[PDB]
């Protein structure tokens, strides 16, 4: 009863692994990271946090490749008072040589996932910070289609449609199948200098568990 | 049958109409070097009230050394021709592309009901 | 500080005839199609990259529209600035520039990790129904080599769509407004480079591209007032009774639009 | 990939065919905590010896470049493995792009390594079963739908494969596609894409399996290795998943098929046919595959499918034409076949007044009655289309094209 | 050269009789045609080459008025020339080091040669002399109605080689549309104009070419080709008040009242041009 159940679903997603970050390559399933920016982007507060109960991968996993054109550098930093010193262009030109990067990307198609989490009280949330409150607001918000942000597959491309489950979860395509999908991101531990911190992704009648993500036992 | 005898349309008439005409010209003089279908094609698919009228005459001149022999077939050509001028109001001065195919398809399934028993 | 009001989606349709609308960098530049479905299909960035260029013409480095990230088609003759712990140089950026105001931008270092979001969110643009790209053998007159030239004439290739309408959908959250300064002024110039986008970006190989329809359903609340995705239903663009076979102009296309949920309201700019 | 850490962990083992050389955190390679992490890791060999098309020194993580660095960390802590997993992945994957061992091959620009979990036969034959040259019939076996076991009982099918695909970036190389199906399972998967693929041989120098590299081709810009898409080598992923082939293969054989022409540079006696084996194979394929069509391995005069039927009456006709005027250098399936596929409505008409020209002519001069066959052919084909249609969709140009491979193959020498 | 001011939009409406007005590589020689619906095309290129052949014509070399792309030039020669004229030496494979000289070698090749002041080019192969978008665009020629492409049949009565066929005559075969109207959109950009160079001059020679493109492209295979309309949208500014779509569709093609069966000549169509947005004026006299 305690707890959410959201769905989401895609044409697109790129979920992409840490050690392929130049040349995209997307987990096979959303990282709980992924499911926790999605929570994020509907309802969330400095006073809670999310946690990933379970993730369900009811549609099957497709791949597909895209390649886009690419800027190779962040843009810098100017400084407020000399940046008008002497009135100057700024700019950063796509087109001046070294600027140009191209960036392959392999892609999930066609996702669908029910994401089953649950809020927990920050340590900086206020004294009269209900946790139910922020329930039932998540609720509401889910309900009318209500968000911050559209919430997307990873990327800000790839946009996701979301409902609220109140019914029973629905059963996946790998219901009766067994899979181990190897050491995948958690989750990133902003506290300890933000390193990653990895589990042991097996799937199971297509319903992934991972574990919590504030553990002691997993954080260093 | 794949011939469809109840379907009223301007080109496919014509088609139905040059197939016997076809078939007419090819029981009067049999065996000869080349067929109206051979000849005239291309004009009476260009401009065919131009020269249906003309091809008309020879299937009549073709219909009545028919009639002279017991191999009266000429009554079933002549009112095959009957039926199917019935049908039709007015010569077209030109056709399309989709109605000369509509011409191609219904001469040639004119054409097979012919050769049938 | 001054921020729009509500949340605001709107379905952009726009259509190619005789061109590449967005080429393929890893298929030979042919333009793009959906392996999973046979739809054309359009990066987000190429639309914004002319909405970027078509803002960079129009208000020619005005106080406070200049653009960031520019390409080699500009011109120096004219700027000025708005000139209003790290608040400060984040919200100096986002004040003067409207691309890093409109669509976020990054830079190279914070104690942070430099992220600006911008409120304006956008998808990548696939077809109404496939499309087919023809290969168009050209010729030229001249050889460019020496070498060559021992009669004298080379063959090319050009990738066109005969032609195609595609759906861009896009969001725009006033909540990242609030953080980001994205005022009214700023939507409606937003809302007329959408309109706008193809006028300047003319060149040899996109043929005619051109924003046909533009809905706008406007929301009464800060958030929404209903999923987007269930908007979005609404607008079923589909094909006119009377055309079969290939579309090949706009108006093979009848595109209507539903009700929208009593707290959204809709508008056809186009 | 820890599939390689864990095939360098089996062959550092033996003494031989192999080699046994040897901030921290967490290493997602093994997913051991605690371990030192590399800040720079080893490189791949690119090039003609590697991995072609790359430069020599290629890498899989690469963090040169601003853009791609991320939440304050740098060239290989973006990306942490341990120093011991850095060399030996690197190491595995060079051992197999060594050409000397058969485990490699090379398809459009991808080159592709291939392994299983432990020592097993299927890792010598997959290096052909999908660039084929015992070998044939096991692949006969296989697209017959028996199991391996029966032609190589040391294979074991419960044995887990991996296929790995890599594409050359300048220095950076990318991740195409990734299989880790069993030995079993995959095999009948490229025993199903082989039954699919297959068509009655054009002229009997053609192969039986035709090779993937060679399908790929065909679909090519000008014929040549270069100018294959991309894209269309990494869905072609979709030959040993046994999913929907990409719905752009269609297209791509279609536009070959409209921008080609017959070029006698062969200096064959026949001139080079516009609808070859190999993109009737493909398209057949594809009928099979996303249409769930079915398409007959030869001709099947027992149908009455107007594409299908449509495609018969072309082939009738160009083989009228090609009999009326011989060892001309141009022939309807040069120009009017694009057309024709596409929007027979326009063009037919013409074509059948051509051929009505072109049987004219072969009357009066000898084979004096083929001039009476071909007419019957038409009367037989046409006489079950109702209409020429105004247009057709691209599965129905496919059946075209089927329709006109089996018709001309069936045609070169009845009379 | 102070350049143009306005932005300009352009409709022109063109004729074939009994000719081939664009062959396709591919299809032998056929006349190029939309596989899927049979409308014919005319590759922009095509319509651009024209319009060069006319400026070399007209002008017949005068400075600031020669062509780049000829029948005979090779482009790095060419190129030479600005290098030289710019007094640097042609760095190999490269551009000079100073961006300054890099600007004006490209604006020698703009401001010499009209069609790379007009069309721009890439010019940016061997000796380098970078790129140029070009002022003016304009799109495939698409005919109003589906075209029928017939192939015609001819002999020679002479053979090249030492042959014995003649035993019959030697065969060639040529292609040509009965007849189509083709409908080629255009546009012009002041922006990039300003960049490059492209003035009033430039202009008026540019719509002059435009109505006497084809006087002068006579062949034994172009058979008979006019300008019937050039139906031009001046905008009142630099960008313009109106998009393009929706001038265009003020240019309305159909077929006359009277006309049935397949069009034959002009007059089988009625052209109507709209009241154009009153930020804009029409020019419909050229």
């Amino acid at each position: 009863t305690y707890g959410i159940r959201l769905r989401v679903w895609g044409d697109y997603a790129c979920f992409t692994r840490p050690e392929m970050k130049v040349e995209r390559v997307s987990y096979d399933v959303m990282p709980p990271s992924a499911a926790r920016g999605i929570l994020e982007a509907i309802h969330w507060k400095p006073a809670i946090r999310w946690i990933v109960d379970r993730i369900h991968v009811l549609r099957p996993i497709v791949f597909d490749n895209v390649r886009r054109n690419e800027v190779s550098s962040k843009i810098p930093k100017p400084n407020p008072a000399t940046a008008m010193r002497d009135r100057k262009p700024l700019y950063f030109l796509v087109d001046d040589g070294s600027n140009r990067q191209q960036r392959a990307a392999t892609l999930l198609r066609n996702v669908d996932y029910v994401i089953e989490a649950h809020f927990e009280l920050t340590d900086k949330a206020g004294a009269e910070d209900n946790a139910g409150k922020h329930l039932d607001i998540f609720r509401r918000r889910a309900r009318a289609g209500q968000s911050f942000q559209q919430p997307c597959l990873g990327c800000r491309e790839f946009p996701a449609s979301f409902e609220l489950l109140e019914g029973d979860v629905p059963l996946s395509c790998y219901a009766g199948e067994k899979r181990d999908l190897g050491y995948m991101l958690l989750d990133i531990d902003f506290e300890r200098d933000m390193t990653p911190l990895f589990f042991k992704a097996v799937m199971e009648d297509g319903v992934i568990t991972p574990p919590s993500r504030t553990s002691p036992e997993v954080r260093a | 049958v794949s011939l469809d005898p109840a379907r009223t349309d301007r080109p496919y008439l014509l088609g139905r109409l040059f197939a016997v005409l076809e078939k007419a010209q090819e029981d009067a003089v049999p065996g000869a070097n080349a067929t109206i279908k051979d000849r005239y094609l291309a004009s009476a698919s260009a401009n065919p009230g131009q020269v249906f009228h003309m091809l008309l005459k020879n299937a009549s001149n073709h219909t009545a050394k028919l009639r002279k022999d017991p191999e009266r077939k000429a009554i079933h050509y002549e009112i095959m021709m009957q039926e199917i001028i019935d049908n039709i109001s007015d010569f077209p001065v030109t056709m399309s592309s989709d109605e000369q195919g509509l011409f191609m398809i219904g001469y040639y399934h004119q054409r097979k009901a012919l050769f049938t028993k | 500080m001054t921020a729009i009001a509500n949340r605001y989606e709107f379905v952009l349709l726009f259509d190619v005839e005789n061109g590449n609308p967005n080429g393929d960098p890893d298929a030979g530049n042919m333009p793009r199609i959906d392996p999973e479905t046979g739809h054309g299909l359009v990066t987000d960035v190429c639309l914004k990259r002319k909405i970027r260029n078509h803002v960079a013409l129009t208000k020619e480095g005005a106080e406070r529209f200049n653009i960031y990230i520019q390409e080699k088609a500009i011109l120096n003759e004219t700027h000025e600035r708005a000139y209003t712990d790290a608040k400060r140089v984040t919200d100096w950026m986002c004040t003067n520039f409207y691309d890093i105001r409109t669509f976020g931008a990054v830079m190279t270092t914070e104690v942070n990790c430099g992220q600006v979001r911008g409120p304006v969110q956008m998808a990548f643009a696939r077809s109404v129904e496939p499309v087919v790209p023809q290969e168009v053998s050209i010729t030229r007159m001249a050889v460019t080599t020496k070498a060559e030239a021992e009669d004298n004439r080379t063959m090319g290739r050009k990738h066109i769509v005969p032609y195609g309408l595609y759906v861009a959908h896009g969001f725009i959250s006033a909540p990242l407004a609030e953080k980001t300064g994205f005022s009214d002024e700023d939507l409606t110039l937003f809302w007329d480079a959408l309109v706008n986008m193809f006028e300047h970006d003319r060149s040899a190989a996109r043929g005619l591209m051109s924003s046909r329809k533009l809905i706008v359903f406007k929301h009464q609340n800060r958030l929404g007032n209903a999923p987007a995705h269930k908007l979005f239903d609404l607008v079923k663009v589909s094909r006119a009774e009377g055309s079969s076979g290939p579309a090949r102009s706009f108006a093979d296309y009848a595109v209507t639009v539903g009700q929208a949920p009593e707290g959204v309201e809709v508008k056809e700019m186009l | 990939l820890q599939a390689l850490h864990g095939y360098y962990q089996r062959m550092s083992a033996d003494p031989d065919a192999g080699m046994p050389p040897y901030l921290c955190g967490q290493c997602l390679i093994t997913g051991e905590r605690q371990k030192p992490i590399a800040q720079l890791h080893p490189s791949i060999k690119g090039g003609r010896d590697g991995v072609r098309g790359a430069q020599a020194v290629a890498s899989i993580v690469s963090f040169n470049n601003t853009a791609f660095e991320s939440y304050g960390k740098e060239q290989s802590i973006n990306a942490p493995v341990s120093q011991e997993a850095a060399f030996s992945y690197v190491t595995a994957l060079n051992y197999l792009l060594n050409p000397s061992n058969r485990q490699k091959v090379t398809i459009a620009d991808a080159t592709v390594v291939f392994w299983a979990e432990r020592s097993s036969p299927a890792e010598d034959i997959f290096a052909g079963m999908f660039d084929p040259p015992r070998m044939h019939d096991l692949l006969v076996a296989i697209r017959s739908g028996k199991r391996a076991t029966d032609i190589m009982p040391d294979m074991d099918e419960s044995v887990r494969f991996h296929v790995l695909g890599l594409s050359p970036n300048a220095a950076r190389l990318s991740v195409r596609f990734w299989e880790v199906d069993t030995v079993g399972h995959m095999l009948d998967k490229v025993g199903r894409h082989y039954r699919e693929l297959e068509i009655i041989p054009q002229f009997n120098n053609e192969q039986e399996f035709p090779s993937l590299s060679t399908l790929l081709r065909q679909t090519a810009v000008l014929n040549k290795t270069e100018n294959i898409s991309p894209v269309l080598a990494g869905g072609l992923r979709a030959m040993l998943t046994g999913g929907p082939y990409p719905q752009s293969l269609l297209p791509a054989v279609l536009g070959r098929i409209r921008a080609e022409h017959a070029r006698p540079e062969d200096k064959s006696r026949y001139r080079l046919e516009v609808v070859t084996y190999y993109r009737a194979a493909l398209i057949k394929a594809y009928l099979i595959r996303n249409r769930k069509l079915e398409v007959p391995v030869s001709l099947d005069p027992a149908r009455t499918d107007r594409p299908y039927l449509l495609g018969r009456l072309f082939a009738v006709l160009e083989k009228a034409q090609e009999d009326a005027v011989p060892g001309a250098n141009a022939t309807i399936k040069d120009r009017y076949l694009a057309s024709a596929s596409a929007n027979p409505g326009q063009v037919f008409h013409m074509l059948l007044k051509n051929a009505s020209n072109h049987t004219a002519k072969l009357r009066k001069d000898p084979e004096r009655k083929s001039a009476i066959h071909y007419e019957i052919m038409m009367q037989e084909i046409i006489d079950n289309i109702s209409d020429f249609p105004v247009t057709m969709s691209s599965d129905e140009q496919g059946l075209f094209m089927i329709g006109y491979y089996h018709q001309r193959k069936a045609l070169f020498t009845k009379k």
